[PDB]
């Protein structure tokens, strides 16, 4: 009972209207040229009247009302590619969520799939409980094969929320949109039994609280130089101090050397101008919260983090527990370093965005995330 | 595949159907027209709550009910028959092979699977277990092959090195000559050692000249 | 300081021969535990810090690639290396090859530099997968194709043919030709990699 | 008077340093507030040369520069071996700037390597040669150290010969011989040396089937070790108690 | 639930004339007590400026809405600058009735009052310092949640929120000794050592202790109906100049 | 199931009322009219049970077609392993041929050391040299 | 591009001048100390002697530069002409302010007058 | 032709303040190795000039500006007062000839 592409579900067409006035015209354009191509309703002759109506510059308005009522509700497929194009043209507005894969031991499993065998399987596991279409596009810009599952309902067809799960090229590492209801289950479930194919796979959750983008996702989980240093070590990461082997030896680090500011190791903070010494203290919190060189924003925004530093003084368990919040923490920590307002001599390394988006305890100087 | 609306529309069709009209009026052609009425308005009077429109609903569902009863018992023993290998036991890339169209080669899954499958009409069973016996034999004569390649491929590796190497040092392309006249090379290079050694036996006649000579030819002997 | 520039100069030739092998140790501090003692004035490191710089040479374009990093922190409380940072991507099980490493326990410079050397091992090939076929397509025997982050899932083109593979540590573990006689085209290129190179020229002549 | 006296009186009365390559580990740390190597090249030389690459002797021979590249003899003594080490000398070609080698050759290799690295200095790739030597020299280390200790734990019951270089060990006893064979094997036609370890009973007699004491070793060398697998299978071939 | 609005005193009064025209004028009868307490009774002050003229005057109504019963705390003594504040809890008019009056009564000025960062650490120092009948001092303890909200760059950092339990209070209070403050000698230089946070010049908005109180930057929310001596010793002793 | 269908019909029927209001014409009447019961009773009885007998047909060679989908026979299973067994004998045969070519190539080698000669000659005459060298230097 | 190099020879030219006019007074009093082995009017005669001196480096600048199109030349010509635009408002305001608080002078005036003639008039009146 | 002014700029502070470290050496020298007329014969004895030039002249183009911002807020604000105090001096005037015709009257 899985559903074929030229099926038409009952959608409403103010709202199909409202995610359509919400794209450019060019990609109208092609969407009109792919679904005519694939299709059709309602070869050559019928793409004039599009070829003169951008090149005079109208409204898109028009062109809206032209592609919605000579295919008068589009289908499946083509409410897919809208919902999807609208997914690349703003992707501030989605939420994901990562879940690791691991395997028998316990050792990571890298995906490596391929899009065309993975649909077919995919939608006849699904196909035997629910009315199901799967879709699959890669990401124009990242290195994702971002799918798109979509279950429907009877009291035509009902739709429910549709329910994406990116896979990057290369990691153990699967993004999916946060929804804790039983067809989300049922979809995580039936992706982690029809993706391994030689032996068992499961998603273990790795994280807790929602990522706002997908390059910030990106970035933080994917397969990257930034997904392990992410904080005070983000010169390791891209590279900024060394250069090959084979490079100049006049102009070295060693050799031309770089300008420094003594710190000061006497606790002298609490008890308080040469404009040297303030850039050099600038560029030292640009330094302890960035890598070397807008001017606060980080190279990911981060919702929310909460900590548990656990110390122990003489014999004596002592936990503290902070928990920080915002649109971006380490921007406004920085920010706040920047004001003389938090001591940057006295700034851990967990605090400073090392290992970043992540939280939990912290027992004898060691970060440990949790479960 | 839908048997409740072939329950209903059977109870529907042809239980009231045939109850209603033929079975209360079509008595009266062995027969009067009045008398007929009388006994068709009796019937009809005191019947009214068998062959209602949800009795019968809750009846079809009551049949329904005794035939998933009976689906039951078939369900539980068309899994519980014999087994002829079914899936779950199998590789993947065996039960790719019987469902057709395999689309990737793979010759180490291939093995992986085939040393998998397990062991056990007895004329199709002996020609199973021959089959898999022949099997394990092509894996296992498939790894000494393997195994025997690379061995011989680092073999002519090194000879072809040693004659790269003869044929570079010497510069003659004669390699042929120099393994025919390497002996005779030899005893002259020994020939010019036991000259060189009753030149030294008969030259100096010294205590630590020796020692030096003795130490120079171990150490170029040796290292 | 001019003949002390010399000798810095020497320092840094030396320091760059010694890097050419790939696998590299390098001196790294955290400034989050630098603690004074305050009984002389002078300056301990606390939590004592080992970075390795593992850097591929390719041979394609000639030149050093970009190196990645791999920092290891001192414990606290057991005198053993942990794997705190690395700036390695995620399809190398860098913290499996850590706790693979000794049983989990790393104590002395060689064990550490058992873990790093197979650590380099795996970027040697992952580059020498990508090498290969990106030698391939500069003399033009395959057409535009597509490759992974890791280069362990290549689908080029032939005249006509499409060919897909999934490539193991340099062999072929897979085929797949598709547009009775494709079997033997399939198990044909089912070997080495080099062999790949060879096999491609034996059906075009 | 006094006003102006005193307006009189209040009239008339009216770090950042820079490191370098070459300095001290105690200003460097006072200094050091960003995640970067240190920039002490002595104690950088000291963790390049007596950590990660130990026994072994590079240096710097000569080095000039024509209008924009940069040539470069240097020369290595692979050291492990203090009775008779191989060296060899490289020359090197920059490009100075987008920085790649456009030629690098070898102008001599002591003569007891020469052929075992002929094949493997054709591949024009220096530093899989360079990495092939260091673990070659490291293998041949481990092989002569493991083959003296099993002939000082046997040099009192037996007889202890070796044979061909040194790629097999022969005990023998009462009579009954055992040959270790360990061949270290240099790439040519993965990019390190590789080592094989096999092993051949006789009984006075004949050869015993290789097939089983493959797996036997193969058995007692995965479970136990190297160092302390290989005296097993010497106590095995023993067999006068157990 | 009975938050607390402070209001500052310009001049010194006694409330034991005019409280006949506060009856004649609002037609109840409240309570007076003139009492003389002492902050800390332990020997080493002297009695130099530690004492303190407290006026708690209640309205004698029935105890069934909360929000009319509402208690007017006074405080006072004769060496400070500005000498007496006033506090009330409630919401009814009639407190709007008994301002009205002293302010006509007696011709003062009174100003809200604004607490600061480290008034807000000495007030959650001295609201769980408790008095007993043995004229000793003995430290309770409380579960703390520190509060800020800071104003950052396009709203980066929005709000963020140190949290203490009761036994690392505890044990961070033992591990510095023997003090009647804990929350300035013991916990805000922790807090400072291990996170770098300098929690007086950062801005707080409310050091929350789990149950017993809520201060805030311009009220105090709390459990019971009164407030402790030490509490308004603090309060009275901090907005002078 | 057909117990159930039985007492449907029979319940409601003419037999049921008319039987209890029961000169010689009216016993007739009503006797032709409980023969004419039977007969209809007994043609919606046969109705009902080839009714339930393709019902039950139907519903078990679903069923059995449902096992047959969801299992495997041993027949293909076994042309499924003839095509296997024909693939491991082409890469058998590619490596017996990889062998022989490698063979070749060492057999190519093998005759060109080959010293046809006089070889015990020179080997007295190299022992001879060798133990005058030993004399030689067991004399200095 | 080029406000960065300026602001930061602006930072450096302030630091300049602080040095030379230290550097100035420093040599003069090391001239007072050295020439053996202190008031204010001789204070004040070196005052007036470093003005002197800063006073001819300017006319000195002045003559070189002025006396077309160069480079740095059009910032000294575009300050000078820009420096000196509010001199006649300076004045104005001045003189507004005066007038304001002579006016402000004979309003208290008239207020204490009649201050104090409703205070004897009160007090009568009582 | 800038860089090089600030590097020749830099070089001459560096100049000048090596030359003042070593006049305060100098005079550490003589008040350490320590335990009229000639005033008036250091009176007779005595890179820079586009620098203090351009000081003075920013400076006192940026002083001028705010001195005037302020001394105008000043004024409207004074001048603000000094109306309400007018009305208030007329309002009193008046009230004390109604309290003087109140006087006479009784």
């Amino acid at each position: 009972l899985r559903l074929e592409d030229n099926y038409v579900p009952t959608s409403d067409t103010l709202v199909v209207f409202k995610q359509l006035m919400k794209l450019p015209v060019t990609v109208l354009y092609d969407l009109t040229l792919s679904w005519f191509a694939k299709f059709g309703g309602s070869i050559y002759l019928l793409t004039e009247t599009l070829d003169l109506l951008i090149e005079k510059g109208v409204r898109r308005n028009v062109i809206v009302n032209r592609i919605l009522y000579v295919y008068w509700g589009l289908n499946v497929f083509q409410l897919a590619e809208i919902d999807c194009h609208l997914m690349i043209s703003k992707p501030e507005k989605f939420k994901w969520l990562p879940s690791k894969a691991l395997r028998g031991d316990g050792k990571p499993y890298v995906v490596k799939l391929q899009p065309a065998k993975f649909i077919e399987n995919l939608q006849t596991d699904l196909a035997k409980i629910y009315h199901c279409h799967v879709y699959m596009f890669k990401h124009p810009s990242l290195p994702v094969l971002i799918t798109r599952i979509q279950l429907f309902d009877s009291n035509p067809l009902i739709s429910r929320r549709p329910y994406y799960v990116a896979f990057p090229l290369n990691s153990p590492i699967i993004f999916h949109s946060v929804d804790k209801d039983i067809y989300a289950r049922l979809v995580l479930q039936s992706i982690s039994r029809t993706i391994s194919e030689r032996e068992t796979i499961i998603f273990k959750p790795v994280q807790k609280i929602p990522v706002k983008s997908i390059h910030n996702i990106m970035t933080l989980l994917g397969p990257s130089r930034f997904a392990e240093s992410m904080g005070p070590w983000e010169c390791y990461a891209s590279a900024n101090f060394e250069r090959s082997p084979l490079h100049d030896y006049k102009k070295h680090q060693g050799l031309t050397g770089k300008k420094v500011m003594v710190r000061e190791f006497d606790d002298s903070f609490l008890n308080d101008e040469e404009p040297e010494i303030r850039r050099l203290r600038l560029e030292k919190n640009m330094i302890k919260f960035k890598g070397s060189a807008s001017r606060y924003s980080s190279l990911v925004p981060i919702e929310k983090v909460g900590f548990t530093l656990k110390n122990e003084i003489n014999s004596r368990i002592i936990t503290i527990k902070l928990k920080f919040n915002g649109n971006d923490i380490f921007g406004g920590l920085h920010e706040l370093c920047d004001k003389n307002l938090i001591n940057i001599d006295k700034v851990p390394g967990w605090l400073a965005g090392e290992n970043g988006s992540f939280s939990g305890t912290i027992m004898n100087g060691d970060f440990q995330r949790e479960q | 595949t839908d048997t409740y609306n072939s329950i209903s529309n059977f109870i529907e069709n042809e239980l009231t159907a045939l109850l209603s009209s033929d079975d209360y009026l079509m008595d009266d052609l062995a027969g009067p027209n009045e008398v007929c009425r009388l006994l068709k308005a009796q019937v009809i009077e005191k019947r009214k709550d068998a062959m209602s429109r949800g009795k019968q609903d809750l009846l079809s569902k009551e049949i329904y009910d005794n035939e998933s009863e009976l689906r039951a018992s078939q369900s539980q023993q068309i899994m519980e028959l014999v087994g002829d290998i079914p899936k779950y036991s199998l590789g993947s890339e065996l039960r790719n092979r019987v469902e057709g169209e395999p689309q990737s080669t793979s010759i180490e899954r291939l093995i992986e699977d085939v040393l998998k499958l397990p062991q056990m009409d007895l004329k199709v069973l002996s020609e199973y277990s021959n089959l898999r016996k022949d099997l394990i034999l092509k894996c296992q004569a498939l790894q000494i092959g393997e195994s025997k390649l690379s061995d011989i491929l680092s073999q002519t590796n090194s000879i072809n090195s040693l004659t790269t190497s003869i044929k570079e040092a010497s510069e003659d392309d004669d390699i042929s000559e120099y393994f025919a006249t390497y002996n005779g090379k030899l005893v002259v290079a020994l020939e010019e050692m036991k000259l060189l050694l009753e030149e030294a036996v008969k030259t100096f006649g010294n205590s630590p000249e020796k020692r030096e000579k003795i130490k120079k030819i171990l150490s170029e002997l040796k290292k | 300081s001019t003949s002390d520039r010399s000798e810095l100069e020497d320092y840094i030739v030396l320091e760059n021969v010694y890097r050419m092998f790939g696998i590299t140790f390098f001196p790294l501090v955290d400034p989050i535990d630098l603690k004074i003692k305050d009984a002389s004035g002078e300056i301990f490191v606390d939590r004592e810090m080992l970075g390795i710089r593992l850097e591929v040479f390719s041979e394609r374009t000639s030149q050093f690639e970009k190196p990645h990093y791999v920092l290891l922190k001192k414990r606290i409380k057991s005198n053993s290396w942990f794997l705190f940072k690395h700036t390695i991507p995620s399809f190398i099980d860098v913290q499996g090859i850590f706790d693979d490493t000794n049983g989990g326990l790393v104590i002395s410079h060689d064990d550490a530099y058992l873990f790093a050397k197979r650590v380099f091992l795996q970027l040697v090939e992952v580059q020498k997968r990508r090498q290969i076929f990106k030698d391939l397509e500069a003399k033009k025997i395959i057409h535009d194709l597509d490759l992974d982050l890791e280069s362990s899932m290549v689908s080029f083109f032939v005249k006509d043919i499409k060919v897909e593979l999934f490539v193991k540590q340099n062999e072929i573990v897979s085929c797949s030709i598709l547009d009775n006689n494709k079997s033997k085209w399939e198990i044909a290129l089912l070997g080495s990699l080099d062999d790949l190179e060879l096999k491609l020229n034996h059906s075009f002549a | 008077q006094n006003d102006i006296t005193q307006d009189f009186l209040n009239l008339i009365s009216i770090r950042v340093e820079r490191i370098n390559g070459l300095t001290n580990l105690q200003k460097e740390l006072v200094t050091k507030y960003d995640t970067l190597p240190l920039l002490n090249m002595n104690l950088r030389l000291s963790y390049l040369r007596d950590h990660t690459y130990p026994h072994l002797q590079v240096s710097v021979q000569s080095r000039d520069r024509v209008h924009g590249i940069e040539v470069l003899v240097v020369n290595y003594k692979f050291c492990r071996n203090t009775m008779n080490p191989f060296e060899i000398q490289f020359k090197m070609f920059y490009k100075f700037e987008d920085s790649t080698l456009l030629k690098w050759e070898i102008l001599r290799i002591s003569t007891n390597v020469r052929l075992k690295a002929k094949q493997l200095l054709a591949t024009r790739n220096f530093q899989k040669c360079l990495l092939s030597l260091y673990e070659f020299d490291k293998i041949k280390s481990k092989k002569t150290g493991i083959f003296q200790n099993l002939i000082n734990l046997l040099k009192r019951k037996t007889r202890c010969y070796l044979m061909n270089n040194s790629d097999s060990l022969i005990v023998e006893r009462v009579t009954i011989k055992l040959q270790i064979n360990f061949i270290i094997t240099m790439p040519g036609e993965c990019f390190l040396p590789m080592s094989k370890i096999s092993i051949a009973l006789w009984k006075g007699g004949e050869r015993f089937n290789q097939i089983d004491l493959d797996e036997i070793c193969y058995g007692l060398i995965k479970e136990y070790g190297v160092k302390t697998g290989l005296k097993e299978i010497c106590n095995v071939c023993l067999f006068p108690d157990m | 639930p009975y938050t607390w609005k402070f209001l500052g005193i310009s001049k010194q009064l006694s409330l034991e004339n005019g409280i006949a025209k506060l009856n004649q004028l609002l037609n109840l009868e409240v309570d007076l007590d003139i009492q003389t307490i002492r902050v800390p009774s332990d020997p080493d002050g002297g009695t130099a400026a530690d004492e303190y003229i407290r006026y708690e005057m209640r309205l004698d109504i029935s105890n069934l809405d909360e929000g009319t019963y509402s208690k007017f705390i006074f405080l006072g003594n004769s060496k400070m600058e500005v000498p007496m504040f006033l506090c009330y809890c409630g919401t009814d008019n009639r407190n709007e009735v008994v301002l009205q009056w002293l302010k006509a009564e007696y011709g003062v000025i009174m100003w809200p009052i604004k607490f600061e960062q480290k008034t807000m650490i000495k007030l959650a120092d001295a609201s769980i310092v408790h008095v007993t009948k043995e004229n000793i001092e003995q430290i309770t303890w409380f579960s703390s949640k520190l509060y800020f909200e800071p104003e950052t760059q396009d709203k980066n950092l929005r709000q963020f929120s140190i949290e203490i339990p009761r036994e690392s209070c505890e044990g961070l209070a033992l591990g510095y000794g023997n003090t009647m403050h804990p929350y300035n000698d013991a916990i805000v230089p922790y807090i400072y050592n291990e996170t770098g946070m300098a929690v007086e010049r950062l801005p707080l908005t409310s050091v929350i202790l789990a149950g017993h109180t809520k201060i805030m930057r311009e009220s105090i929310v709390t459990s019971t109906r009164s407030l402790r001596n030490r509490v308004l010793a603090v309060v009275l002793q901090s907005i002078q100049f | 199931s057909e117990q159930l269908l039985h007492n449907y019909v029979s319940d409601s029927l003419l037999t049921t009322l008319i039987s209890f209001q029961e000169e010689q014409q009216l016993q007739h009447w009503y006797e032709l009219l409980q023969a004419r019961d039977a007969r209809v009773t007994s043609e919606l009885e046969a109705r009902i049970k080839q009714f339930f007998i393709t019902l039950r047909s139907r519903l078990l060679r679903f069923l059995e077609s449902e096992q047959l989908s969801h299992s495997l026979s041993l027949e293909t299973l076994i042309d499924a392993l003839y095509k296997i067994n024909d693939l491991l004998q082409q890469r058998l045969q590619i490596l017996d041929d990889a062998i022989q070519e490698k063979t070749s190539e060492l057999a190519e080698f093998e005759n060109m050391v080959r010293s046809p000669s006089a070889g015990d000659n020179a080997i007295p005459g190299l022992l001879q040299i060798i133990q005058s060298y030993i004399n030689l230097l067991e004399e200095n | 591009s080029s406000e960065k190099q300026w602001e930061r020879i602006q930072q450096l030219e302030k630091e300049h001048v602080e040095v030379y006019r230290e550097l100035l007074i420093t040599l003069d009093r090391l001239y007072l100390i050295r020439r053996h082995n202190l008031s204010h009017t001789q204070q004040r005669l070196l005052e007036i002697r470093h003005q002197l001196q800063i006073n001819l480096e300017k006319t000195a600048l002045l003559i070189r530069l002025l006396e077309n199109t160069n480079v740095l030349f059009t910032k000294l010509q575009n300050l000078l002409e820009e420096s000196n635009s509010l001199d006649y408002e300076l004045l104005q305001s001045l003189g507004a302010q005066s007038s304001l608080h002579k006016q402000l002078i004979e309003s208290r005036a008239e207020r204490d007058e009649l201050m104090s003639k409703l205070i004897e008039l009160s007090s009568k009146f009582p | 032709v800038l860089d090089v002014y600030i590097k020749n700029l830099e070089n001459q502070i560096g100049n000048k303040r090596y030359f003042l470290k070593q006049a305060q050496g100098a005079i550490d020298e003589i008040t350490k190795r320590s335990l009229s007329e000639v005033f008036t014969e250091l009176l007779r004895k005595p890179p820079i000039g586009f620098s203090l030039t351009s000081n003075f002249l920013s400076l006192r183009a940026q002083s001028s500006s705010e001195w005037l911002s302020l001394m105008n807020d000043q004024s409207v604000d004074q001048k603000a007062m000094l109306l309400l105090q007018n009305n208030i001096n007329s309002d009193l005037k008046e009230l004390l000839r109604k309290l003087q015709h109140q006087m006479t009257i009784m």
